[PDB]
């Protein structure tokens, strides 16, 4: 039997914990405090999150944006069509006029 | 190695001697033999020595430069994988390579692409891309005739309704920005448009499917923006950067207009 | 957002042998040339632009040029496997070494072989329409890489004036030498080295090694696993020109932010996690500890020690997880830490910048794949230890007139060695005035 | 009828309004589209006041970004309620100034500015009576505020007349991301002190300070700054857009607030802001909205307010709300904290109420208090500018373009002499 | 009874009232990083398994 | 709150490897690095962040750093079964030993390796961040152990010197012995564990011969099963720390409720019950009698008998199921029973400390399961019984200068022989009096 931290109050009653007070007043770190209470914090805050399509792309934050399609709201950036590499530069609108590669289809 | 991804690697390919293709058609079956009974009874485990004389043994033949020629390809084989260079993984490998003369033979290649009359077709990683040309370029659509003035009228709802089938909520607009608007199926794009312009002609119906097929990500099933696929569907135009090698030069030369 | 990249001597184009590589592994170029077939019809990133061209059908000709004199090297570029990805006429090649002698390499041979060099970067530059600057490869030890690299400089300068021009230059280690002219070479190197280029950054070879010796737990490293982790720092402070971050630097902000005096332009790297595949099992990646050791000196890129000297500013690339939220905490404790101590003219003497996408593996590499990393490009007075510490071994040989014979007999004076050794040390007493 | 422009200037400008312009599109139920969704009729009488009715339902907004760098326009065009700006109005540089006043002001700016100025003042006569000009940048980078200084320049001289709002970020020590931070700010200010009518100084110091101690979230990205900022835009602006029981428009706040010409440095807050594990537990009053609007704590700059002394202040309140709730408080609020306020000022805090509220709450607020613990962040500043300035670090990037000394003199002396007359106002009798 | 007949102003994760305009509800705030977390680290271990190899 | 621990010498990382095992035991941990949650029943918390961080990928590594000059013992460490458990960094190892000499340990070989640990040991604390104190592990009579021990505590005291540094040595044993200069390798030592040291906790080897002797009943000990129950001390006075009880003392209370002056600490052990898995279904486990036992000398860890002496203040862990009604009684009792005395100007001599967690078995252990036991660290005069003892045969040997001329070799002279003499008569002058 693992030891809690906290296991039994003054009377002899067992405790359930709170993740989501925890995670506010920074005790414990949200991403550990999930994890080590999967189940209560699961019901207290926490859900799945969605994952790309293709596995060798790391998985950070602006990975898990560009998954769930709030990538260019919630991060200033913009939006590609590919998605095995998502963070590429694409600068279509402000490209100048004569450039070589310049479509109008926003303008 | 024949069973890896095969790569657009750049090749040597040495000029063969003439009389060598034929007498390797026929010698080769020995050679497996000899190469294999030399090493001790299994493959992968030939040196380039003991095929080389196994292969002399084989084949008493061999003038100077038709032994030349096949100790050079011999050394180039071994050294094409990475390791210990100690032994050949794979002697069918070495076997076509001996006989197309490519450092890297004709079977490890690429799928291409094939271009009926009309269309191109493109087997990429997530299944297979196409493209229809005389009514298409790259970057422009031919936009059917009757169909821009029963579009700009009723433009707005298509997406209302493309929203409300894939779940918003169109009172608050906090789904918005939670993204349900960037997820959209192409099917449901067009059922929704089915749904606020009536009966849409399958010529009409087909530019569509095309426009949203070509907009949508790779991987994912979903487009990427819809207020953006509006203003594509408006203008006629699209972002491709349509590449270079096979693609780019059939378009523009071929006479696609009649 | 466009750079070009040159390469003189053979220690510049093995670098760029390994920076190309590296460069065309994360834009997804194959060797031969051109993107993959899945690519063909929409294609994607748009990213390449800055360093490639998409040219003809399906190939992209990087913006760089290879040129040394000795065709040994450059034609082991040229039957590679990236035959088809350097367009011939780039990879310049001479007929002749200039043989560890500068004036060889800045009087003999360099008259026939700039003009075409810098007739080629002029169509480059023509063909190129929002140039940001160039960045040049060096080592000042060889011939080729300081005489004609330092004509090349000259000449740089003078078709251009301002233009932003990174110089990315190898000095000899202390102890771990490769010749004995070296001293004489660099010394006459470092009088243009510091007159035309804009922001110089120094690379010494024995800091690399202790690294690899140390961290990667390489025993035997060659001079290939240098070069990859030499373009790891390359691509470090170029992938905000190349994708999109949070908090964005191009080149123009290293000419900003860390050149205090126009005279002062020389930038301690350092790079972390430097970590090997079984380290980073043990070993977790926060934002935190990879600032921390990304400024101990067992990190460094050139073998000093920051502790005898004062930074004067600092600049920290940051690629992958990464929030401002808890670089602002790091910065934060490193500025509230003594252990490290500032100049007392900047108060505010840091400088952030975050990229989204992390750095890249090399199959081949020995660094494992993290989320995260940290490129810091410093300015202390180390730098000014350095130069002393050369420059006395510089004055021991010339004070018998060792090798002079060579250099006098190829076209120079000896005023030339008194110039160069009185610049040094006006630069000396430049940098004891500006610590203080 | 009233009629608001507004100015995005560089890459914190444009996100900044990026927020802001969602915000205020869900407050009038506008959706990506460009066309309206909303159920109540009360939101369309006063989108006049930021939009342009185009082509049935098809409201763009009346704004202009203006900065350097492709990246950031991109950010802008890329996110949802991107697409419903119009093309024309993206009056866009490629250089970059690249954290450099001077580039900002001398170089690129005295050749871009009058292509700016074709697009504001177009949208300028696009209305009928103007309110004011709303112009949101930052004092830390260039092509924001350089730039947007010499705009502002610019501005003032052809209409004088019309009210001027700038948001202003000012660089704090804690959070410094440059290093000429100081050398942009110290300009920047000494202009904004004799063309701005008034200033309304933010920080991310105090953001983040928030995020943490009162929002306490985990990864306050800077999405959720700009997401604070535009809650404070949108709370100064909502007696335009929404009938109240007792109205405050931008000209009514600020010649109630401003006592002297010079004098026009306010800093903000907003009401509520809890975090959601403490959301269950509270309750909607009107003292609940006081008691946190004047927390020290909840001020979104770096000045403790109870190092000075408020000398006017402002409250905007939004909801079904009790105007005796409402003056009660202001009153007791006054009468406790008496020696943080000004003497010789009675009344010194101006009130409002409107009766719409944000989609969702149930009652809110907003604060203006223009303080005299504002000299501390230009002290703050200050000390860092004379620090570099008594040796002539980082001068040359500025030297070598176009700028002298003198401009780096005039600018400390008036930064010192406007410390100095905060100063005097903070110690005045009656 | 005002106060005991009036809802929280925010009820949990997923709230049809809170909108973007007001601010009971923040992006910034993730409650996926605990999970995105454990993603990072089957990430992790899988990628230098293979590299060990 | 975390608490990082350090280990120096032989027996310190022979110490340190009972003790880890015991830990990973504790919170469930796989040799391999992580917990599976499937086996252990106990609920999951943090409770193990105060020894192991969650490094890499789903790992866990100790805050620890063994170190010692032989490459055998700690080579042996990396071979052995906890492979992938520790960094292969943080087991720093020389090349060559102290051989039984302070001097050598302390002069030559120290001023190489002191710096590696020390700037090692800022990057875990740098990881740290609620920082409890350093807690050291070693030997007296070694080399390494003495020597550079003690260099390591003098430069952490200078480096930290507020965060607090808890002690727990070996002493050698007054007839069983090992060496022959351990006497001046144990005085060298303890001149500088004086003041740099700040709760010094005694542990001698014939005690615990005896405990295993007499009450676990093993005729045939190793140095393990005296590692075993060493581990078994150490673990039940941090358990506070770890396990929330009804009533914790964390590791500042042996500081402030145990040391009545700053160069008075050092402090007898004991620990009850100690009792095999034959002797524990027949006795009946109560607090009172557990808290007799662990009073007698028959059960104490170091080879004193403070019967001659006057007890300072005492501390009282408890573990199991103890309730605070009966501890209360015991101390009751003790206290006014006559056998033992109090001094007389400490009148309430006790601290205790409950923790709700059992002391947990190893399998394959002599010690059987048990509901509840006590762990006493006390204070006496019995300890200035054993410095007179040690001092009494170092100036034996001494005055025939036997071996000194090792140390003179070395770089010692002969002042510091003399002024560590010399203070240990200082310190039984102090004793002596405060005693009174
Ligand atoms: N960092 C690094 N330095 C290299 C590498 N290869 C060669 N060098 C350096 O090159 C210096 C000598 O000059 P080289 O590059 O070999 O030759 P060179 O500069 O072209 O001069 P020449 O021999 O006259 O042509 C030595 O100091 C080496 O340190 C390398 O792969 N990495
Ligand atoms: N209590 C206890 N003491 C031990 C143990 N192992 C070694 N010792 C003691 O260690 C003392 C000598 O130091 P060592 O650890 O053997 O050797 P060292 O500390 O590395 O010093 P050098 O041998 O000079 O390098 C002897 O008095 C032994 O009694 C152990 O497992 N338990
Ligand atoms: N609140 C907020 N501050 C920002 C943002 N981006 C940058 N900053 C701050 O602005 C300063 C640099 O501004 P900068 O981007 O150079 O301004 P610009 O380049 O002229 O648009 C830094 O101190 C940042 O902390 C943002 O999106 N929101
Ligand atoms: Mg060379
Ligand atoms: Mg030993």
């Amino acid at each position: 039997v693992v030891g809690a931290k906290v296991m039994k109050d003054r009377d002899g009653r067992p405790a359930v914990r709170d993740p989501t007070f925890l995670a506010e007043t920074q005790m414990m770190k949200k991403d550990a405090a999930d994890r080590l209470m999967g189940e209560t914090a699961r019901q207290s805050g926490a859900r799945d999150t969605t994952m790309l399509p293709n596995p060798d792309v790391p998985v950070t934050i602006y990975t898990e944006a560009v998954a769930n399609k709030t990538y260019g709201g919630v991060f200033p950036g913009t939006t590609t069509l590919n998605t095995a590499a998502p963070f590429g530069k694409s600068t279509n609108f402000s490209k100048p006029m004569s450039d070589y590669s310049k479509v109008v289809v926003d303008e | 190695m024949l069973n890896v991804t095969g790569g657009r690697r750049p090749v040597a390919s040495w000029r063969t001697p003439p009389g060598f293709l034929e007498r390797l058609a026929d010698a080769w079956p020995a050679v497996l033999d000899g190469a294999v009974e030399q090493a001790g009874g299994d493959p992968a485990r030939v040196t380039r020595d003991s095929f080389l004389a196994a292969l002399r043994e084989a084949l008493p033949g061999l003038s100077a430069a038709e032994d030349d020629y096949a100790r050079q390809v011999s050394l180039s084989v071994i050294q094409q994988v990475r390791g210990s260079n100690v032994f050949f993984p794979d002697l069918d490998y070495l076997q076509a390579a001996l006989l197309q003369g490519r450092v890297p033979p004709q079977e490890l290649d690429q799928p291409r692409s094939t271009l009926s009359l009309a269309t191109f077709t493109t087997t990429t990683r997530s299944g297979t891309k196409s493209l229809d040309l005389f009514k298409t370029t790259g970057v422009t659509w031919k936009i059917p005739k009757g169909f821009l003035n029963r579009y700009n009228d009723c433009n707005h709802e298509v997406l209302r309704r493309a929203a409300a089938l894939v779940g918003a909520r169109h009172d608050g607009a906090r789904d918005v920005v939670a993204g349900v608007w960037g997820r959209v199926d192409v099917p449901t794009f067009v059922e929704a448009c089915r749904q606020v312009l009536g009966e849409i002609s399958a010529d009409e119906e087909e530019y569509l499917i095309a426009l949203a097929s070509e907009q949508v990500q790779d991987g994912t099933a979903y487009i990427r923006d819809l207020p953006f696929l509006d203003k594509c569907i408006q203008n006629g135009k699209t972002p491709t950067s349509i590449k270079g090698p096979e693609l780019l030069p059939s378009i523009f030369l071929n006479d696609t207009t009649s | 957002r466009e750079v070009i990249s040159i390469h003189i001597g053979q220690a510049g184009i093995q670098v760029g042998n390994a920076c190309w590589e590296l460069y065309c592994l994360e834009h997804g170029i194959q060797p031969d040339g051109q993107m993959p077939s899945d690519k063909t019809i929409g294609g994607g990133d748009d990213a390449f632009n800055t360093f490639f061209s998409e040219t003809g059908a399906g190939k992209h000709v990087p913006r760089c040029i290879f040129l040394d004199l000795e065709p040994t090297v450059v034609d082991e570029v040229r039957t590679g496997t990236y035959r088809q990805l350097f367009h011939p006429e780039q990879l310049i090649s001479g007929k002749e070494d200039a043989a560890n002698n500068f004036a060889r390499g800045h009087y003999t041979i360099g008259k026939e072989i700039v003009d075409l060099a810098l007739d080629r970067i002029r169509k480059l530059a023509d063909n190129c329409t929002g140039l940001q600057g160039f960045l040049v490869f060096n080592a000042v030890g060889g011939g080729t890489g300081s005489g004609l690299g330092s004509l090349l400089l000259e000449r740089l300068s003078v078709d251009y004036g301002k233009k932003s021009k990174l110089g990315f230059t190898v000095y000899p280690s202390p102890q771990v030498s490769t010749a004995v002219v070296e001293p004489y070479n660099s010394v006459l190197s470092t009088h243009s080295l510091l007159e035309h280029t804009d922001v110089a950054v120094m690379l010494d070879n024995e800091a690399i090694y202790d690294i690899c010796r140390r961290s990667l737990d390489i025993e035997r490293p060659t001079y290939t696993n240098l070069n990859r982790l030499i373009a790891q720092v390359i691509s470090s402070l170029t992938a905000s020109l190349r994708f999109d971050g949070a908090l964005n630097v191009d080149i123009t902000e290293f000419q900003t932010n860390l050149v205090p005096y126009p005279r002062i332009h020389f930038m301690l790297s350092s790079y972390a996690p430097i970590i090997s595949a079984e380290k980073a099992y043990h070993e977790q990646l926060s934002v935190a500890e990879i600032t921390n050791a990304a400024f101990e000196p067992a990190s460094m890129m050139v073998k000093c020690d920051p502790r005898h000297g004062k930074y004067m500013a600092c600049c920290l690339m940051y690629r992958g997880d990464v929030v401002p939220k808890d670089v602002n905490a790091s910065v934060a404790t490193i500025k509230t830490k003594r252990t490290i101590q500032f100049v007392d003219w900047c108060p505010t003497g840091f400088k952030c910048g975050i990229n989204y996408q992390p750095p890249t593996v090399v199959p081949g590499g020995d660094l494992a794949k993290v989320q995260r990393a940290v490129c810091m490009i410093s300015n202390s007075t180390a730098i000014g230890e350095i130069f002393s510490r050369l420059d006395h071994k510089f004055d021991l040989m010339y004070a018998k007139r060792a090798f002079v014979h060579w250099y006098v007999g190829e076209g120079m004076e000896e005023g030339e060695f008194s110039e160069a050794r009185e610049d040094l040390a006006a630069l000396e007493k430049d940098f004891e005035e500006v610590g203080a | 009828m009233r009629e608001i422009v507004h100015i995005q200037g560089g890459q914190c400008g444009n996100q900044i309004g990026a927020k802001f312009w969602e915000v205020v599109s869900d407050e009038h139920g506008i959706d990506p589209t460009g066309t309206y969704h909303g159920d109540s009729d009360l939101q369309l009488e006063r989108i006049n006041v930021y939009f342009n009715e185009a082509t049935g339902g098809r409201y763009v907004p009346r704004a202009i970004l203006m900065d350097l760098e492709p990246g950031t326009m991109d950010s802008v065009r890329s996110g949802p309620y991107g697409q419903i700006f119009r093309p024309d109005n993206f009056v866009f540089g490629q250089t970059g100034a690249g954290n450099n006043w001077a580039k900002g002001h001398y170089t690129e700016g005295a050749e871009l500015i009058d292509s700016v100025l074709d697009v504001v003042r177009k949208e300028a006569e696009s209305c009928d009576c103007l309110q004011g000009f709303q112009v949101c940048h930052s004092l830390g980078g260039g092509t924001g505020s350089g730039m947007g200084t010499l705009l502002i320049s610019k501005i003032r001289e052809e209409y004088p007349d019309r009210m001027m709002l700038t948001f202003s970020v000012v660089p704090s020590p804690k959070v410094s991301d440059t290093v000429v931070e100081p050398y942009n700010a110290t300009l920047s200010v000494h202009q904004l002190v004799e063309n701005a009518d008034e200033c309304m100084v933010l920080d991310n110091e105090a953001l983040y300070d928030i995020c943490f101690r009162t929002l306490k979230l985990t990864t306050p990205t800077f999405g959720d700054l700009n997401h604070l900022i535009s809650a404070v835009m949108s709370g100064i602006t909502c007696c335009l857009r929404f009938p109240g029981q007792l109205n405050a428009d931008l000209r009514k706040l600020a010649v109630n607030l401003i006592p002297f010409p010079r004098l026009h440095f306010f800093m903000v807050g907003f009401t509520p802001l809890t975090s959601r594990g403490s959301q269950q537990y509270r309750a909607l009053t009107v003292p609940e909205l006081t008691q946190q609007m004047w927390d020290a704590k909840n001020m979104m700059c770096a000045a403790d307010p109870r190092h000075g002394r408020y000398l006017t202040a402002s409250a905007l309140f939004r909801g079904r709300m009790s105007t005796k709730e409402v003056d009660e408080q202001m009153l007791n609020v006054q009468n406790k904290n008496s020696s943080y306020f000004v003497e010789w000022i009675p009344n010194n805090v101006k009130s409002s109420v409107c009766d719409i509220p944000p989609k969702g709450l149930k009652m809110s607020a907003t604060f203006i208090g223009n303080s005299t613990a504002i000299q501390e962040m230009f002290k703050r500043v200050s000390e860092q500018f004379t620090a570099m300035f008594r040796r002539k670090a980082f001068l040359h990037w500025y030297t070598g373009e176009g700028m002298d000394e003198m401009e780096f003199t005039e600018a400390e002396s008036n930064m010192n002499d406007l410390v100095s007359e905060y100063q005097q106002y903070q110690d005045a009798s009656a | 009874d005002a106060k005991q007949l009036d809802m929280p102003g925010r009820v949990g994760d997923d709230d049809n009232r809170l909108g973007p305009s007001s601010l009971q509800k923040f992006d910034g705030e993730d409650l996926t990083a605990g999970d995105r977390k454990k993603a990072q680290i089957e990430q992790s271990v899988n990628w230098w398994a293979e590299q060990t190899a």
